[PDB]
RNA sequence: GUGGAAAGGCGGGCAGAGGCGGUUU
């Protein structure tokens, strides 16, 4: 249930540690279903408020792929990955966490066509930052 | 009673942030307050609800501070006090913030016979009760140019992510905030369309609506601009009236004010009587 | 048999669904225009000695719709008797208060035999508020307003039994000028323009005594089941009085209607179409 | 009486965000079906007849020659006297507001609003000569729908004591600024003299739209439509007994509602104007 | 020889008032 881990979320993190080390197992781009998809996201954000990452400190990565969002729709990734890279740089520590996520789906998008897979790329990068917030 | 048209005078020109400028509306990642933005293109505009209301606001604390002044030019100004009538919960008891909308009280003349002599409803509009005086202007929302939408494209930051803090005094603990800004320089095109309803006074309204700019260039433009965030500044590219001939026969001679390099306050106080004396040969 | 189903493709709303005196005045009217005068009393001579049209019916998406016969309510028992006495009644009144049928079922309730009713209705009759503003002082006036929107593939046909040359000459070259101006209803706002397509259809239709009409007739002798449509109509801005025709589906044996001629003290006589369209049926016992 | 129907096709770009409305707070008319909002065609046509009543009512004296009709007219509304026609302009009243219509056949054939418009009247009527078709979306801002954007977009508006800066905030869907709807007016030429008179009011009505609003709040900035003319075809009155193409096209790409009166109406329609 | 002919869902309405990204060891 996505509304049980709330309850359970207010040591704790290695027990989800497993889930996203599964997760970062799978790599290669749209290789889980629509229903699947948003089940991974649901492990990830709650692999990331165990450890908690704010989203400010996210939020230049957030930008990049907003800025590219309308230039993708009816208007280059290695800005992206240069930035991502970097802003996990200065962590302190759950940015590597992050970044497991991030870079192999970004080396995967590094070569690819660009209409389709950044489209399917950014729907589960809201559900990461949606459901982050909805368990804080 | 007889609405009558003579056509219409067109500003355009280009309203720039000489500070940064906040809008802003109540995307998943983002700022908490953002800045509105086109649906369609993403870019941060600014409204004509935005752009008129602040010029209505300010033109009535304009007469509220001279009520001796204003009351000789215009009647029905001598129908009120000065001041609101917000202690007396009253749709009309004598003062000049007569009318609440939900709460707040905002000068509205409440007949069309009195709104026709009322200078701050002529140029803007009425809406009372059986009475409905249409507004003479028309305040397009202002995107932005063809030049600040080329830097979009090349990477230029258009808006921006300033941070604030209010500081506990006691115990000095700190509380951020985040707030949406455009980027001070960025510019915007406007348009202004006054109606031409009645050649005696249409003369009255430009400088009436001219003064309300040079107040609007002293004060700010929307969310918190007493703390820099307006600083706007009105430059005019093109001033033209464009006669009824004109929409009869489509040819490209409507005259034309070049107001070229010169500022809201030299339109009133420099030279209207140069600039419009040819608007009143054609009327 | 075979008929000519003239499709009319909706541009936008239609005032209503026409019936059949409501088209013969719209084709009626296009004559004039195209043609003259002459022209109508050679249109208005080939439908009393020949040719028949019918009201107007939905389609959706090569789906054609068809009324439901009077024929299936006094033996709509005798229909089902092959079926679960615990749901015989519901499926009774659900059956008996449709208003159309598509090919497949229209077949089946001619010979009295079991079918089922549309799920969908291609249309909707929409209310719209219309305003009416005060060129001073603008002050709103509302008033409320009928139209029938259509789905995306959906429209409105109409069939044609009787020669082509009469159909070549005039039914046809009537659709292409009431494809730009209206079929009824205010065509000032674009309601009742249409593209025009033509199409044949086939109808098995049993061998009988009795036939139902589809479309009204204004019957010359009693007829055997019915419902009563009581329309007048307007006439160059001239009220016609209410008529009393039959309904769509109504159940004649061997009765051509007949086509009534109104003075209305116009500059021309005013026909009113009233005439049958015969397609065989079986009552039931 | 008929000739053809003069046929003007082309696109309404709302350059800024539009508001039709119908009664997010305040929602704009839409289909019933698709959900999809549209231009009613009594929107347009309703907004043309005024804007156009409002151009004949500053210009009674100087059309008396041309449009006869318009000597029994004085300049104003018959509000100040709850009566009906009597020597004012806007002299039928409908329900509560005041509008020109012409109270018979013989005065609205020589109207310039009714002729074009049509008139009610009382003992006689006066139909429409030109027919203003909805405007639905274009077929390529029909897949902005389907692939997931927003067609409308809600306006959040707030109004602010003078005094105490108290807010009072409300909503308002509006049709999202740079959508394209296809529009099409129908002109039935029944007088092979008064067409081009009737063309050039349309048009100038046409082109006051394009300064003024259409529809909706408009003083605060969201009406704002641009008129791109596809193509204008004649279809004569021999087109609808033959149905061979001998419909005259005259051409327009690129051209404005005042470059097709910018001398353009002489020049350009030379063909109509042949064959009547 | 069209249950027709005529009729803008519209007038007025600032997303705004307050707030030292710096404390403290
Ligand atoms: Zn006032
Ligand atoms: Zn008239």
């Amino acid at each position: 249930v996505v509304g049980i881990k709330k309850m359970l979320e207010g040591q704790w993190e290695a027990i989800q540690p497993y889930f996203d080390n599964v997760v970062r197992e799978a790599k290669n781009f749209l290789e889980w279903s629509p229903n699947k998809r948003l089940a991974n996201a649901v492990t990830v954000a709650a692999y990331l408020t165990s450890q908690g990452l704010k989203t400010n400190q996210v939020r230049k990565i957030l930008d990049m792929a907003r800025t590219t969002e309308l230039k993708v729709k009816r208007g280059k990734d290695d800005l992206v990955k240069m930035r991502y890279l970097l802003a996990y740089t200065v962590g302190k520590y759950s940015l590597d966490a992050f970044h497991r996520i991030l870079d192999p789906m970004l080396e995967v998008l590094m070569g690819s066509p660009k209409k389709e897979n950044f489209e399917k790329f950014y729907d589960f990068l809201q559900a990461v930052v949606a459901y982050h917030k909805f368990f804080g | 009673m007889d609405r009558r048209f003579y056509g219409k005078i067109v500003i355009k020109g280009k309203i720039k942030a000489v500070t940064g400028l906040h809008i802003g509306s109540q995307e998943i990642g983002g700022i908490d307050n953002p800045v509105i933005k086109d649906p369609h293109t993403g870019l941060p505009y600014i409204p004509g609800s935005s752009l008129k209301g602040r010029l209505r606001s300010l033109f009535e604390i304009l007469v509220n501070s001279r009520l001796g002044e204003w009351r000789e030019k215009y009647p029905s100004l001598a129908n009120y006090s000065p001041g609101s009538c917000r202690p007396d919960n009253q749709e009309n008891c004598g003062k000049f913030f007569n009318r609440k909308i939900n709460r707040g009280w905002i000068h509205v003349c409440p007949d069309y016979e009195t709104a026709l002599a009322c200078p701050v409803c002529r140029l803007f509009g009425a809406s009372g009760k059986e009475s409905n005086f249409p507004s003479r202007i028309i305040v397009r929302d202002a995107f932005l140019t063809k030049e600040w939408e080329e830097k979009w494209r090349a990477g230029e930051a258009i808006t921006e992510a300033k941070i604030e803090v209010g500081i506990d005094r006691v115990t000095s603990q700190a509380n951020p905030r985040t707030n949406e800004r455009v980027v001070a320089g960025a510019e915007f095109e406007f348009e202004i369309i006054y109606n031409v309803e009645n050649t005696t006074h249409w003369r009255d309204d430009i400088k009436n609506l001219l003064t309300a700019m040079a107040l609007l260039e002293d004060s700010y433009l929307g969310g918190s601009g007493s703390r820099g965030y307006g600083k706007v500044k009105f430059i005019f590219d093109s001033f033209e009236f464009r006669p009824l001939d004109y929409y009869r026969t489509g040819k490209d001679e409507d005259i034309v004010s070049i107001d070229a390099r010169e500022k809201s306050v030299s339109d009133i106080l420099s030279g209207f009587d140069s600039l419009f004396s040819e608007v009143e040969g054609k009327l | 048999p075979k008929f000519i189903a003239v499709k009319l493709i909706p541009k936008g709303p239609f005032r209503d669904i026409p019936r059949a005196d409501t088209l013969f005045g719209a084709i009626g009217n296009a004559i004039s225009a195209i043609h003259g005068q002459s022209a109508v009393e050679e249109l208005v001579d080939a439908f009393v000695g020949g040719a028949r049209i019918s009201s107007a019916f939905p389609y959706s998406g090569d789906t054609y719709y068809l009324p439901k016969p009077l024929s299936v309510e006094p033996a709509l028992e005798g229909i089902l008797t092959g079926l679960d006495e615990e749901e015989r009644y519901t499926t009774a009144k659900r059956l008996r208060k449709a208003k159309y049928l598509d090919l497949k079922n229209f077949e089946l309730a001619l010979r009295l035999r079991p079918f089922t009713i549309p799920e969908e209705i291609p249309y909707a009759r929409v209310d719209v508020p219309r305003v009416v503003l005060d060129r001073v002082t603008q002050d709103s006036s509302i008033y409320f307003w009928e139209e029938i929107r259509f789905r995306e593939k959906s429209g409105v046909y109409f069939l044609y039994s009787g020669p082509r040359e009469v159909f070549d000459g005039y039914i046809a070259p009537a659709m292409r000028f009431l494809g730009d101006t209206g079929i009824g209803g205010k065509s000032t706002w674009g309601a009742g323009l249409f593209e025009v397509e033509f199409h044949e259809m086939k109808i098995d239709a049993p061998g009988s005594e009795y036939s139902v009409t589809l479309s009204n007739a204004l019957p010359t002798k009693t007829p055997v089941l019915w419902r009563l449509l009581r329309k007048g109509g307007w006439s160059f801005g001239r009220r016609k009085p209410r008529m009393t025709f039959i309904a769509e589906g109504s159940i004649v044996k061997n009765d051509p209607g007949g086509m009534e001629r109104l003075e209305l003290g116009l500059s021309h006589e005013v026909y009113v179409y009233g005439l049958t369209f015969p397609l065989g049926v079986e009552l039931p016992e």
